[PDB]
């Protein structure tokens, strides 16, 4: 993340991460809200970062 | 569905004799891609009395080929076109013969 | 006071790599000849010792022309829908076009 | 959720190889030795097994 | 013997002003027996030439050696007897002639081989040629 | 075969070499490792950490791609899917984590 | 009507039930590419194409289960003689037929507390013994796991009753009908390594430029101090060896040229069709396509 221009990292870490389609919830029978969305086969990346390993949230 | 083989009211191959150049035609083949057009043009280039062999797709989304043949005298587009198709059919015969021979050497 | 339509991203790259490869073979030439117009001119190099005929890429550029063009330029010379001479300058290529 | 059948790029069937993958990692193997033991040579399938997130269990617990 | 011009030449300066391409060079030649000045753009992959070599150049207006002025185009044909006695042939177009040459030196003949250029400098015994009319073939040997 | 193909005119202007380095790192992770018979278990000197302010060097990534069997420059030779003959320019391939965004149209 | 015909040659290196390799030569590149594209997208296969769900009470959804059912490979050896279901006079009843439309059945339920999983081996087929689900990835091969392709996992109050109908298709309609799962070829190189330049440069430089190769193409014969090509077919055309020869300035040392002929195939299969049956069906569909495009009716 220290290789990219700062504007690109601002984009990714403020807007595009907050909009990507992925996990939603683990009990969808109770969340009655407008426009819940979800993939079929979510994944983790091939690489590893420090914080994703210490947090252990995929 | 409708993307596949040509419906009623349209020929599979449509011939067209070119007007401005002698020994010249344009074969508009329906329902094909690079698979047949490529082997047709590369068989045509091994002929003697041919001069120009190409194919192109009028839009890359639409599923049809237009082939063009310029030839010399002592021949025509029709003769070299049918020569190409028949010799490719003979090579597929000889290839199927070779492959069914080579399967037998795994003798069970 | 200029043209509102100039050659964009990939097209100018195609012209650059076509300039650095000045000669074409027979098969690629006749394949490219299907697109524009003006069938095809006679080959520049009609024979050599090793290969067959060989084309230049200026003859390939002729296929997009209209009929009976005659205009004088800084590097380009067009007489009768043919591209007679074309200057070296790859640096000014978006201007000579 | 569950492992996908048909590795997205090439098309090899991998939809049965999940439990033997967990057992080979359970025994003592690292991931390279496990994928070489199951016999996945091209990396388009190796990226499909190594990065699978298995979320069916969390769904099974939260139903009733 | 359908030949407009035929002579022998010697090369003395490769790369006159700048080597514009990887495989195209301008070659300076100087004649003998007619004494002339001679520039030419040559493919230096299929036929490169060192400095201080010799080559005999021809100029046929039509390649098949029977006076039939058709363009032909059937040069790799089996045997219909064209002028393939020589080794390097390239068709082209003459586009500007200056046999007026209203000063001390001789004529200027500029042809274009579809993008390759030739400079032949000489008035005497060259007055067969025209301004337009792409018929020149430029046969090179040795 | 690739799953997504993008244009090489996007990289020299927008100044993101991190995407090329990420693709090379992940391609060096997911590949097998030859010459594994003897002398090592041959899967232990494998870098998986692209931590932001403490990142692997270029030599680590390129020597890993040399160990995995591929070319050190990141490229890879391909053949065309239409003409079928050798494309002259070597192509840069490798996996990348992409995302799908909302407000579809 | 002259000859105008080149004569191919086949020689097989390896051949198993789902694998092959053969050294096709004396044919052009476009023919090999035609074989590749027909085997990837033109050769047909039977696969599931319609699903009626009566009860679904699992944590998955209907389209997820139908999508997983569509990709389960069925053995298709009578699919060359079947017909496309748009071309059948009968069978307009959304059910079983005899020239298309094999029908399947599936029901499962868990009454224990042991997390029952529903696999591919619970699909029971009417019109049996001709298109069942595939078993070669379980039995007849000790590859990974005999349990087969997992579809759902279930709990107590959960069940799944449906009825699927397989049909015929090709890979251009959907990816579920493509039987290839690997079809590729490659050229094979002609390496003409000089010996009068190789004895010039020194032994450390020899062991350096052998080391720059990313695949073991060359070998260092230390007993005669020379080098040796031991495997041409692992060369991958990345020029790193000749580039380090360029950086070392020793030109004319090695040269590498792809031969025009000699196309080494490598064919795999999902197990719906055998490998040699794929090659022969490809040659037959190329003959049918070359048959349907003739203008022999009107010569002039
Ligand atoms: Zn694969
Ligand atoms: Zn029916």
């Amino acid at each position: 993340a220290n290789h990219d221009h700062g504007r690109r990292v601002l984009y990714q870490s403020q807007k595009h991460c907050q909009q990507a389609i992925g996990f939603c919830s683990t009990n969808p029978n109770i969340r009655c809200d407008t426009l819940s969305q979800q993939l079929f086969y979510p994944q983790r990346p091939l690489f590893k970062t420090m914080a994703s390993e210490c947090l252990q949230k995929d | 569905y409708e993307r596949f083989v040509v419906p009623e009211g349209t020929k599979k191959v449509s011939y067209e004799r070119d007007t401005k150049i002698i020994n010249a035609a344009s074969f508009t083949i329906e329902r094909e891609d690079h698979t047949i057009g490529n082997i047709v043009r590369m068989q045509l280039h091994r002929d003697e009395n041919v001069l120009f062999a190409g194919y192109q797709l009028p839009h890359p989304l639409k599923y049809k080929i237009i082939v063009r043949i310029h030839t010399t005298s002592q021949s025509s587009p029709m003769q070299a076109y049918n020569q190409a198709i028949n010799d490719l059919d003979k090579e597929l015969d000889f290839l199927k013969s070779q492959f069914e021979a080579e399967v037998a050497k795994f003798s069970n | 006071g200029q043209l509102i339509l100039q050659l964009g991203l990939d097209s100018l790259l195609s012209l650059r790599v076509m300039m650095e490869q000045v000669f074409l073979d027979k098969a690629s030439a006749q394949q490219l000849a299907m697109y524009g117009s003006r069938s095809l001119p006679s080959p520049a190099v009609v024979k050599s010792s090793k290969s067959g005929p060989a084309w230049t890429f200026f003859q390939i550029l002729q296929l997009a022309f209209p009929e009976r063009l005659s205009c004088r330029g800084d590097g380009f010379i067009v007489g009768g829908s043919d591209l007679l001479s074309f200057d070296f300058g790859v640096d000014a290529l978006a201007s000579i076009i | 959720m569950i492992i996908p059948v048909r590795c997205f790029t090439c098309g090899k069937v991998i939809g049965n190889k999940w439990d033997t993958y967990l057992d080979l990692l359970q025994a003592d193997y690292t991931e390279g030795d496990a994928l070489d033991a199951i016999g996945l040579v091209r990396y388009c399938c190796r990226r499909m097994l190594m990065t699978h997130v298995d979320l069916i269990e969390k769904l099974l617990n939260y139903n009733t | 013997s359908i030949i407009m011009f035929e002579d022998i030449f010697v090369v003395d300066k490769l790369d006159p002003d700048g080597k514009k391409f990887d495989k195209v060079t301008r070659i300076e030649a100087t004649s003998h027996n007619l004494d002339m000045f001679m520039h030419l753009d040559v493919n230096t992959e299929v036929y490169p030439m060192a400095v201080g070599d010799k080559f005999t150049l021809a100029m046929a207006p039509t390649l098949n050696l029977d006076g039939t002025p058709d363009t032909g185009y059937f040069t790799p044909g089996a045997k219909k007897t064209l002028a393939d006695k020589y080794e390097y042939v390239m068709h082209g177009k003459l586009y500007k002639i200056t046999e007026r040459d209203g000063q001390t030196p001789k004529a200027e003949m500029y042809v274009s081989f579809g993008g390759l250029l030739m400079l032949l400098r000489g008035d005497p015994a060259h007055i067969s040629h025209f301004e337009l009319d792409q018929r020149l073939f430029l046969l090179m040997r040795k | 075969v690739p799953d997504i193909v993008i244009n090489p005119h996007a990289f020299p202007s927008r100044q993101t070499p991190g995407q090329l380095l990420e693709a090379a790192l992940s391609k060096g992770i997911a590949c097998p490792m030859q010459k594994k018979k003897g002398k090592s278990d041959a899967y232990s000197k494998v870098t998986r950490h692209a931590t932001p302010f403490s990142t692997p060097s270029v030599d680590d990534i390129t020597d890993q791609l040399h160990r995995a069997g591929f070319s050190r420059s990141g490229n890879e030779r391909v053949y065309n899917g239409r003409t079928g003959e050798m494309m002259r320019s070597l192509i840069f391939m490798g996996p990348n984590f992409y995302q799908r965004l909302i407000h579809m149209s | 009507g002259a000859t105008y015909q080149r004569f191919p040659k086949v020689k097989i290196r390896e051949l198993k039930d789902d694998y092959a390799k053969f050294e096709l030569r004396d044919t052009d590149v476009s023919m090999a590419n035609a074989l590749r594209r027909v085997m990837i997208s033109e050769v047909p296969t039977v696969a599931i194409d319609l699903v009626e769900i009566e009860v679904n009470s699992s944590v998955l959804n209907d389209e997820f289960i139908a999508h997983r059912l569509g990709l389960i490979p069925l053995t298709s050896e009578r699919a060359m003689s079947m017909r496309f279901s748009r071309d059948c006079d009968a069978c307009d009843g959304d059910g079983q037929c005899e020239f298309c439309s094999v029908e399947f059945r599936l029901s499962a339920k868990c009454v224990t507390d042991q997390t029952l999983d529903v696999t591919s081996k619970d699909l029971y087929s009417a019109d049996p013994t001709v298109t069942p689900v595939d078993f070669g990835d379980s039995s007849g091969a000790d590859s990974s796991e005999q349990r087969g392709i997992i579809i759902v996992k279930l709990r107590r109050g959960q069940e799944l009753k449906l009825r699927a109908i397989a049909r015929k298709g090709i890979g251009k309609d959907h990816a579920k009908w493509s039987p290839a799962a690997t079809v590729t070829f490659m050229y094979e190189p002609d390496i003409i390594i000089n010996e009068d330049m190789m004895d010039t440069l020194t032994d450390d430089e020899k062991i350096d430029l052998i080391e720059s190769s990313p695949t073991k193409v060359f070998d260092f014969d230390a007993v005669t101090r020379q080098v040796v090509v031991v495997d041409p077919e692992a060369y991958t055309y990345d020029e790193e060896v000749i580039k380090k020869a360029e950086a070392m300035g020793k030109q004319g040392l090695i040269e590498i040229r792809p031969k025009d002929d000699s196309f080494i195939f490598t064919v795999e299969s999902t197990g719906a069709v055998k490998a040699s049956q794929l090659v022969l069906n490809a040659i037959d569909l190329l003959k049918q396509k070359l048959d349907a495009v003739r203008l022999s009716d009107d010569t002039v």
